[PDB]
């Protein structure tokens, strides 16, 4: 199922073949996880992986699935990633 | 070194990992079998230049230094080769810094997607500890 979410970084994770972005809404909570993989997230994303940083506000649009095992959250796997926040000098 | 599937349940147990973190022994078995078939002289190089090095596969970029990569942090403080001995404990200490970074055992690939949600103590099924 497609799906688009919206908020802040709240942490960045380098694995290297995995890329975590944790994507939390205005008034805290759960922090919903993106995840990049090389093998199938589409290659300019990684680019903007990098110039991600904390408390930026992203628009996500990508896949939504239940997380396996009984911590029983969401997963995003992103095709799209948009940057909101005012730009760095 | 190839390591026999309960001589690195036993090692990794020396070493710590049981229940670190909340994970229990069998998901770091489990995660050793698929991300490197139990080589510690596992490596693997992506096409961005960055290498996954041992039987951890720990990736270049950010967690250890191999010269070899560009913008390197090498926030586990060693040597890439460092990983690719028999003495598991370079590997151990690094994955240890890694799975507290936030996203617990998320951080590994083949964790994900083959020991994740599974019934991993199978991993240490027989084995004398």
């Amino acid at each position: 199922t497609e799906v688009v979410v919206a908020g802040w970084v709240a942490s960045l994770g380098d694995y290297g073949r995995v890329k975590i972005v944790k994507v939390s809404d205005r008034e805290g909570g759960a922090a919903v996880p993106v995840y990049l993989e090389a093998g199938k997230t589409p290659d300019h994303l990684f680019k903007v992986f990098a110039e991600l940083s904390r408390e930026d506000v992203v628009v996500i649009k990508g896949i939504v699935e239940a997380s396996k095992g009984v911590g029983r959250g969401v997963e995003i796997f992103p095709s799209e990633i948009w940057i909101l926040n005012k730009a760095k000098a | 070194k190839v390591f026999g599937r309960c001589e690195l349940a036993a090692a990794m147990k020396r070493h710590g990992l049981d229940n670190y973190r909340g994970y229990s022994l069998g998901n770091w078995v489990c995660a050793a079998k698929f991300e490197s078939n139990f080589n510690t002289q596992a490596t693997n190089r992506n096409t961005d230049g960055s290498t996954d090095y041992g039987i951890l596969q720990i990736n270049s970029r950010w967690w250890c230094n191999d010269g070899r990569t560009p913008g390197s942090r090498n926030l586990c403080n060693i040597p890439c080769s460092a990983l690719l001995s028999s003495d598991i404990t370079a590997s151990v200490n690094c994955a240890k810094k890694i799975v507290s970074d936030g996203n617990g055992m998320n951080a590994w690939v083949a964790w994900r997607n083959r020991c994740k949600g599974t019934d991993v103590q199978a991993w240490i099924r027989g084995c004398r500890l």
